[PDB]
Formats: C-alpha cells, structure tokens, sequence
C-alpha cells in the first residue's frame, strides 16, 4: 500500500533563562526512526529503529547539523512571532512544524506537505500544488510575502518530490523486514453485566500494524452506532497498536450483535460474535 | 491562548496475567500546551521508574505522550495514572481496569 | 533525511 515519511518539531520558549526546549522526531509510516531532544546529553540526532543504524557517520553528522539548524530557526521564529503579535517576554509560547511526503503502492510521489503553527493555531502551510502558501492572518501574510520573494516554495518542492521520496524508498528497503510487514489485529470480545437487564459487549483489536483500522458493530446485519463507544487508537509500546469498540445491549440479545474488523493485514474483513 | 484538556487511557502492553511481567501504560493525548505532569501509581503511591515517549502531535496540532513502566500484575495491587495540566483544576486519576 | 534549509518567519 501507500507509505509516508514525516518529521515533527516542537519548540517551547523558556522566558526566564536560556534557549527554547526543542524536540524533533521522524517517522516512516507509524514507526519512529530518529529523535533529537535539546535537553538530552548527546546533542546528536539519535537512532530509534534498528534499520537506521545501517547509516554511517556522515549521515549522523549531517542530520545533526540540519536538526540544530532547524532548532535555531525555531528560536528566531519565537522572537519574531512575539513581535508580530505584540506579546510580552513573560509567557511561554510554542511553535510546531510538520513536513514530509506520501508515496503510493508503486512508491512514486503522491503528496507533499509543510505546515507551521504558533501556540497551537494554524500559521502558514504549503498548498497541495507545492507552489504557494496558505496564510491564516496578517502576520502569516507578511511571512508569505517574505517566502515568495525568496522562492522558499521552490526549494521545498524540490526536497518533497526528490530527496524525501528517494530517502523514504531507501528506508523502506533497508527496514523491509518490519516496515513492509503487516501485523493483523488479534481480536476477541468481552462481556459485562451492568444490571439484570443491560449488558456491555467490547470488541478488542490488539497487536496490529499499521495503526489504521476500522471497528464497527452491526445489529441483525445493519450498522449500529447508537449506544456504542469507540476509543482512540493507542500505542502498545512495542511498535504495535490497540483499539476497542463497545456496545450496550439488552441482556439475552447478545447474538444479534456482530463486530466487524477491517485492516490491511486482513485480506478480507473479519467478523466476531459473543459465545 | 488555546487550551485543550488531555484525554487519558490506562492499560497494559500485553494481555494482563498475574505473576507475568508486563508494561503499564498511560497514554495522554489531545492536549495543549505541551507542559504536562503524568504519574503512574501503585496502591496510591507514585512509581519512581517511569519512562515516556518523545513529544509529538496530531494533524490538529494537539500533543500526545505515552508514559510506561515495567510491572508484574498481582491479584491485589491496584494501579492508576495521575495527570495534571493547566486545563485541570485538580489532578485527574484514572484507574487501570484489567477486566475491560 | 531532513530538509537542507528552513526559512525563518
């Protein structure tokens, strides 16, 4: 299926003394592969997946230099934005950045993205065509003009369509044993009685990868959303994911209800029933 | 300033069985700003050896973190996750329910 | 592989 490489960056200003806290993480699909934390001792980009350890010293030196350059841009940004928004030096503020590329089943470029937020709000984002910018307010508009004059979008477009795609392809091959493997959900159902007349059925999906999944209930073969609760998909902590969906039913009628599971690791969707 | 309250789930990494080593997780998500306090509790007492994931965020810009510790479940021990954030008046405690 | 340069706002 499709694949992605995405980088996430957060800087949080520290008004009283010193530079912002800066944290960078890189992912291929739902797998973290590198990190940098300004509070950590190494001051280096660090591996977080065994397949990236294949890369040599030049890689790690080059990624470290770039990630530090990213951190300094964020530091300057935090000051500029405090200026744009007429804010004091007293409060803590945040910038967040995400960028990366998607490829389809044929591993060719599909989509690129680059977006930026200040204090959790949209600030500026590259449009889908990778040629222009969406600026949310007049501050972002001043940035847009600055980036247009300096042809920032052209530089980014080249990276997103070229380097990003090339290196995603490289990682996919080097990490093939895990990155190109699907882990189908391990499913089961649990039962609880709330009272003499009400029951809860909970449909579980565990140990799956990638994170994308659909769990739904049917009653007598028709979709049931009322009286259901669906939790957010959550990391197990070993690289796989978990999710459940529950339905409340009259006691004795459990057999009308079926759980349906869709996942790329399942060639056809699965059905579960109580008992 | 935007402020968003954390959602919290407490759960084990693997199916939970007494006497069998496992990991207890507290997943916190959908929050902003990023400053957050998360503790894992054993019988109401703060666990000392707790690790967490590297800060990241969703498309909507809200943050998420996984906090985790190695544990061996027993029949009698009760576990929970205690969360404090700017959006919360008092710390929020969510108990681990293994029978879920 | 990170983008080579990042423009300031």
């Amino acid at each position: 299926g499709s694949h992605s490489m995405r980088y996430f960056f957060t800087s949080v200003s520290r008004p009283g003394r010193g530079e912002p806290r800066f944290i960078a993480v890189g992912y291929v699909d739902d797998t973290q592969f590198v990190r940098f934390d300004s509070d950590a001792a190494s001051q280096r980009m660090e591996p977080r997946a065994p397949w990236i350890e294949q890369e040599g010293p030049e890689y790690w030196d080059g990624e470290t230099r770039k990630v530090k350059a990213h951190s300094q841009t964020h530091r300057v940004d935090l000051g500029t934005l405090r200026g744009y928004y007429n804010q004091s030096e007293a409060g803590s503020h945040t910038v967040q950045r995400m960028y990366g590329c998607d490829v389809g089943s044929d591993w060719r470029f599909l989509r690129g993205y680059h977006q930026y937020a200040y204090d959790g709000k949209d600030y500026i984002a590259l449009k889908e065509d990778l040629r222009s910018w969406t600026a949310a307010d007049m501050a972002a508009q001043t940035t847009k003009h600055k980036w247009e004059a300096a042809h920032v979008a052209e530089q980014l477009r080249a990276y997103l369509e070229g380097t990003c795609v090339e290196w995603l392809r490289r990682y996919l091959e080097n990490g093939k044993e895990t990155l190109q493997r699907t882990d189908a959900p391990k499913t089961h159902m649990t039962h609880h009685a709330v009272s003499d007349h009400e029951a809860t059925l909970r449909c579980w999906a565990l140990s799956f990868y990638p994170a994308e999944i659909t769990l739904t209930w049917q009653r007598d073969g028709e979709d049931q959303t009322q009286d259901t609760e669906l939790v957010e998909t959550r990391p197990a902590g070993d690289g796989t994911f978990q999710k459940w969906v529950a339905v409340v039913v009259p006691s004795g009628q459990e057999q009308r209800y079926t759980c349906h599971v869709q996942h790329e690791g399942l060639p056809k969707p699965l059905t579960l029933r109580w008992e | 300033m935007i402020q968003r309250t954390p959602k919290i789930q407490v759960y084990s990494r693997h199916p939970a069985e007494n006497g069998k080593s496992n990991f207890l997780n507290c997943y916190v998500s959908g929050f902003h700003p990023s400053d957050i306090e998360v503790d894992l509790l054993k019988n109401g007492e703060r666990i000392e050896k707790v690790e967490h994931s590297d800060l990241s965020f969703s498309k909507d810009w809200s943050f998420y973190l996984l906090y985790y510790t190695e544990f061996t479940p027993t029949e009698k021990d009760e576990y929970a996750c205690r969360v404090n954030h700017v959006t919360l008046s008092q710390p929020k405690i969510v108990k681990w329910d293994r029978d879920m | 592989n990170l983008v080579p340069t990042v423009a300031t706002v």
